[PDB]
């Protein structure tokens, strides 16, 4: 809902219903944010992808 | 999908006349010419009947001809099968089935499609022979290992075998009829436990002939 | 031809007669089952074959 | 993008001597620099440690130039910044990047034997771009619009 | 940390950096950190770059996040001496036929 898969994935505290979650499609909503600690990921797109595969 | 329900089965004396309804829902009825096939016990596959989607256009099979009667009802969605002057030869399974046809039979709006409009229904079962129906009898047979239950003494042939409320899927063998001189049927059901279940746990067997009204369960095990 | 003919809808293809017992139409019939089933394949391999690209 | 629309912009560049020049950049008979590029060098033997803040309070993106320069000798460094080694970082609220100096003797082009590494940095409407040295930077002078163009580049010695 | 199992293990990692100096002697009494994860088939030196970030959240400081796939019978190796962020456990990551799309549909 309010989670992109990395805040999911590191587990953002509001994003975690998704703890040890399975899936086929991840639907990311473009309402999504981050409200924990700041951070970026060299090679994102590479990341997210792999996880999402 | 389709859902249609099938009635009119049973046993009919010799000379009399069946009577068969399919009543389906779920697709256009309106649109689809209709046939009736039989399949006599054994085995073969013999055609009966075809009606369009008007009934404009009734046609019969040479064997039945002049003997039985096709209908149906739009308003109800309900196709219907008449016969009379029935023998042994006519005993059998009654399909009510969308079979591909020449295009006629069926709407102005379907003869054109990618999908192909099909389905057949469950057998709708009629035998002939002096109706003398009556109870089965169950006795349980036992000494890798083996065990079963068999079932004598019933004329209707729509009889069903489960086990212990229907929970062992694995190894069971359901063994075709059986016919003898006499009328009455016989049919065994069989399953093949290696020998290291005796007491870890023990089975009972249930047979359900349903035009006799009849439920009988019975526990197996050796003497 | 010139033209259609409309007043047919038991079929595609069909004669019309003029005799001296009256005028007449009728349809003929294997011709627009060959003409259908030729439609009807074509479709059959059109419509419904997808095939599945997942990532 | 398409185009090279510039807009100065006046950074904060206290206590530093801008400007920087030099003999193989010749304008005008004089000697010159990357007219986009400001060379900060030391000022009175001292680099004081540089935070510049720059906002964006427009509404399109802004590409930010900027580059690092790698001396060929390590008097040069101390020469040009009065210390050993910088540290650039270039940051935003949704990037950051890091560059390090790496001093070296360098093959010499134009009797130089040192470079420059150039990198750009894209800021977002909002956004607010943050830059932090202590030496070797070449620092920016404004920014470019950057369009949602249909331009385009072909090499070609066609007339 | 080893790996016995049948299937690769995806761990999940970073580094801190933070907007200041004494930031850094505050959480690890020492100037810099040096990050090398390693395994027999892959290796990867990470160092924190000290500086002021924008401020997002109140928080002048940033995390950059890296991860490491680790095959069966390989061996996980983390070696640091500060600003490491480490991780807790495994990912068990599949050969699957899942995917992710972004989309505000219902
Ligand atoms: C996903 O994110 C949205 C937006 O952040 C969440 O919507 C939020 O819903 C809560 C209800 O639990 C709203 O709470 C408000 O509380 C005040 C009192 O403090 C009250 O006056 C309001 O009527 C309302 O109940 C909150 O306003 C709203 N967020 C925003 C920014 O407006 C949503 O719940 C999140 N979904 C999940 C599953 O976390
Ligand atoms: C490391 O070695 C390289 C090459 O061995 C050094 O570069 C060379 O330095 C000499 C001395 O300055 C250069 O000679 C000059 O050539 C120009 C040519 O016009 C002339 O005007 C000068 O009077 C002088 O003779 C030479 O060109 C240069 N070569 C290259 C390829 O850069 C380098 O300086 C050494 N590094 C250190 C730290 O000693
Ligand atoms: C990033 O930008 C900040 C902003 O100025 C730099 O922090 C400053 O760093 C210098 C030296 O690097 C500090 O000066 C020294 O401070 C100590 C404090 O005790 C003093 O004893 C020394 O004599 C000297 O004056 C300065 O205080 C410090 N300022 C703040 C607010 O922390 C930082 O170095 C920059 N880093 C990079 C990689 O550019
Ligand atoms: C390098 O410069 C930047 C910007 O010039 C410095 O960041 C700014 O630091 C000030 C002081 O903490 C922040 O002000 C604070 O704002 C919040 C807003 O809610 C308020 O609660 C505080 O009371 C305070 O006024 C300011 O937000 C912040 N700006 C940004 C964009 O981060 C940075 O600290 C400097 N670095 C060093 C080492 O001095
Ligand atoms: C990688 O991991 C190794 C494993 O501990 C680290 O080696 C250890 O490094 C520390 C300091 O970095 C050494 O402590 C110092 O040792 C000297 C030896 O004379 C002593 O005089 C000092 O007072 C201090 O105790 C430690 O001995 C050393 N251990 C070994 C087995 O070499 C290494 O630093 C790590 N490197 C990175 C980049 O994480
Ligand atoms: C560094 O050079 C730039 C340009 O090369 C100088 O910019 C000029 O600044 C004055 C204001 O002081 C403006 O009126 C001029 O229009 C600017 N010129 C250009 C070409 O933009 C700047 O003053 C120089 N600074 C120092 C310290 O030498």
């Amino acid at each position: 809902e309010n989670c992109t898969l990395i805040d999911a994935l590191l587990g953002d505290p509001q994003c975690d219903g998704f703890q040890n979650k399975k899936w086929d499609l991840f639907v990311e909503r473009s309402k999504a944010y981050s409200n924990c600690y700041p951070y970026d990921v060299p090679d994102y797109a590479s990341l997210r992808s792999l996880v999402a595969s | 999908q389709v859902q249609l329900l099938e009635s009119g089965g049973g046993v009919v004396q010799p000379g009399r006349s069946l009577r068969l309804s399919c009543a389906a829902s779920g697709f256009t009825f309106s649109n689809y010419g209709m046939h009736w096939v039989r399949q006599a016990p054994g085995k073969g596959l013999e055609w009966v009947a075809i009606i369009s989607f008007d009934g404009s256009k009734k046609y019969y099979a040479n064997s039945v001809k002049g003997r039985s009667t096709i209908s149906r009802d739009n308003s109800k969605n309900t196709l219907s099968l008449q016969m009379n002057s029935l023998g042994p030869e006519d005993t059998a399974l009654y399909y009510c089935a969308k079979l591909p046809s020449p295009y006629y039979f069926d709407s102005r709006f379907v003869w054109v499609a990618a999908s192909a409009f099909h389905f057949w229904g469950q057998g709708i079962l009629v035998t002939v022979s002096s109706a003398s129906t009556k109870g089965p009898s169950v006795f349980p047979l036992a000494p890798t290992a083996a065990l079963g239950c068999l079932v004598k003494d019933y004329f209707p042939e729509p009889v069903t075998v489960s086990w212990n409320s229907g929970a062992l899927t694995s190894g069971v063998h359901t063994f075709p009829a059986v016919l003898q001189s006499s009328g009455l049927y016989s049919l065994s059901s069989v399953v093949t436990v290696p020998s290291s279940s005796l007491g870890t746990q023990t089975y009972i067997c249930n047979v359900n002939h349903k035009p006799s009204n009849t439920k009988v369960d019975k526990r197996v095990e050796p003497k | 031809i010139e033209n259609g003919w409309e007043g047919m809808v038991d079929g595609w293809y069909g004669f019309r007669h003029q005799n001296s017992e009256g005028r007449g139409q009728a349809a003929d019939l294997k011709s627009t089952q060959a003409a259908i089933d030729q439609i009807n394949g074509k479709l059959n391999r059109l419509i419904g074959k997808t095939n599945e690209k997942f990532h | 993008s398409g185009t090279l629309e510039f807009n100065n912009e006046s950074f904060n560049w206290t206590g530093v001597t801008q400007n920087g020049t030099s003999s193989a950049c010749i304008r005008r008979s004089n000697n010159s620099f990357f007219s986009r590029l400001n060379w900060l060098t030391h000022l009175n033997f001292k680099y004081p440690a540089l935070n510049v803040t720059m906002p964006n309070n427009e509404q399109f993106d802004k590409l930010y130039i900027w580059g690092v320069h790698h001396p060929g000798t390590d008097k040069d460094q101390i020469f040009l910044y009065a210390q050993s080694s910088g540290r650039i970082t270039v940051s935003t609220k949704r990037s950051q990047q890091a560059v390090i100096p790496n001093i070296g003797s360098r093959p010499r082009i134009r009797n130089i034997p040192s470079r420059i590494s150039i990198y750009w940095t894209i800021v977002k409407p909002g956004d607010i771009l943050l830059i932090n040295s202590t030496g070797n930077l070449i620092a920016p002078r404004g920014y470019f619009k950057i369009r949602s163009g249909k331009s385009s580049i072909m090499r070609s010695d066609a007339p």
